[PDB]
């Protein structure tokens, strides 16, 4: 039965944790909006081998996930859960969190994402050979851009993306349920205080993030079966652990 | 696991 002061202290703790682990400051991403890949640079990316483009993207994704791991480490209540449950939650939620975080680096006006120093369209990623997945991820970021999340809202929402008591394999489900509820109280309190409860009905359907993650695992299966040695030799060990079957 | 290591 967390008190109002405890709920308020949770809001602050979650928001602080996100600030410390956000990977790139929002202002930096916004400042870079006019730095867009040229037609020649786009073509250069498109003409990369499938293996090199997958390898680059796997490294960048691993980097982004490492920040999400640090977010969880600092998240009030997460370290209180048993070791098994920490693992279950991060293994399922890490990628979901990255997909939400991406909207900050997404410019809806020209439908570009910040990638390797400049903004580029989904055409940048053609060499991967998973255009449907990329389009679905860009559609997802475009949908989130319409919500106009503040930094604090992203912090509170990504905490809830991670603390999801519906994941199978939890040893202490009721403990996770209790933390989830308190984080829900923290989110809703912050939203009520800022007149932003209207966003709740517009948040992605919960099956959405799961679906994007399954699609990503499936596209890696297609790539890995075609280039198994490249993945074994060159891909980050954390990436394989999280995503390979 | 690696997640275990990264978490301590
Ligand atoms: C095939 C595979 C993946 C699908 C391809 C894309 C969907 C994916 C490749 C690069 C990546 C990982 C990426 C980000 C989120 C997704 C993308 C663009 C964000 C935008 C997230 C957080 C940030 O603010 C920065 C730090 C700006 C990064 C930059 C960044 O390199 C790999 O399995």
């Amino acid at each position: 039965y967390a008190s109002l002061t405890e709920i308020e202290h949770l809001v602050q703790s979650v928001c602080k944790s996100y600030r410390e682990t956000c990977q790139l400051r929002l202002e930096d991403l916004l400042r870079q909006r006019s730095n867009i890949f040229s037609r020649e640079e786009v073509t250069g990316y498109q003409r990369k081998s499938m293996w090199e483009m997958w390898e680059r993207c796997a490294h960048h994704l691993t980097e982004a996930i490492q920040y999400v791991v640090e977010f969880a480490k600092r998240l009030s209540g997460f370290m209180e859960l048993c070791q098994n449950d920490q693992i279950v939650l991060l293994k399922a939620g890490a990628m979901e969190v990255v997909l939400v975080r991406m909207c900050r680096a997404y410019n809806a006006d020209n439908r570009t994402v910040f990638f390797e120093g400049k903004y580029g369209g989904m055409e940048l990623f053609r060499a991967l050979g998973c255009s449907e997945l990329i389009s679905s991820i860009f559609d997802f970021s475009h949908s989130l851009s319409a919500l106009h999340f503040s930094e604090d809202e992203i912090a509170l929402y990504t905490a809830l993306v991670l603390i999801n008591a519906h994941r199978p394999g939890l040893q202490e489900k009721r403990k996770v349920e209790q933390l989830q509820y308190n984080l829900e109280l923290a989110f809703h309190h912050h939203l009520s205080k800022t007149h932003r409860q209207s966003i709740l009905a517009k948040l992605p359907p919960k099956g959405k993030l799961r679906s994007l993650c399954s699609q990503h695992v499936e596209r890696l299966q297609i790539f890995q079966h075609l280039h198994p040695i490249v993945v074994q030799a060159a891909f980050p060990p954390l990436y394989k652990e999280l995503f390979s079957t | 696991t690696l997640l275990q290591l990264l978490l301590g």
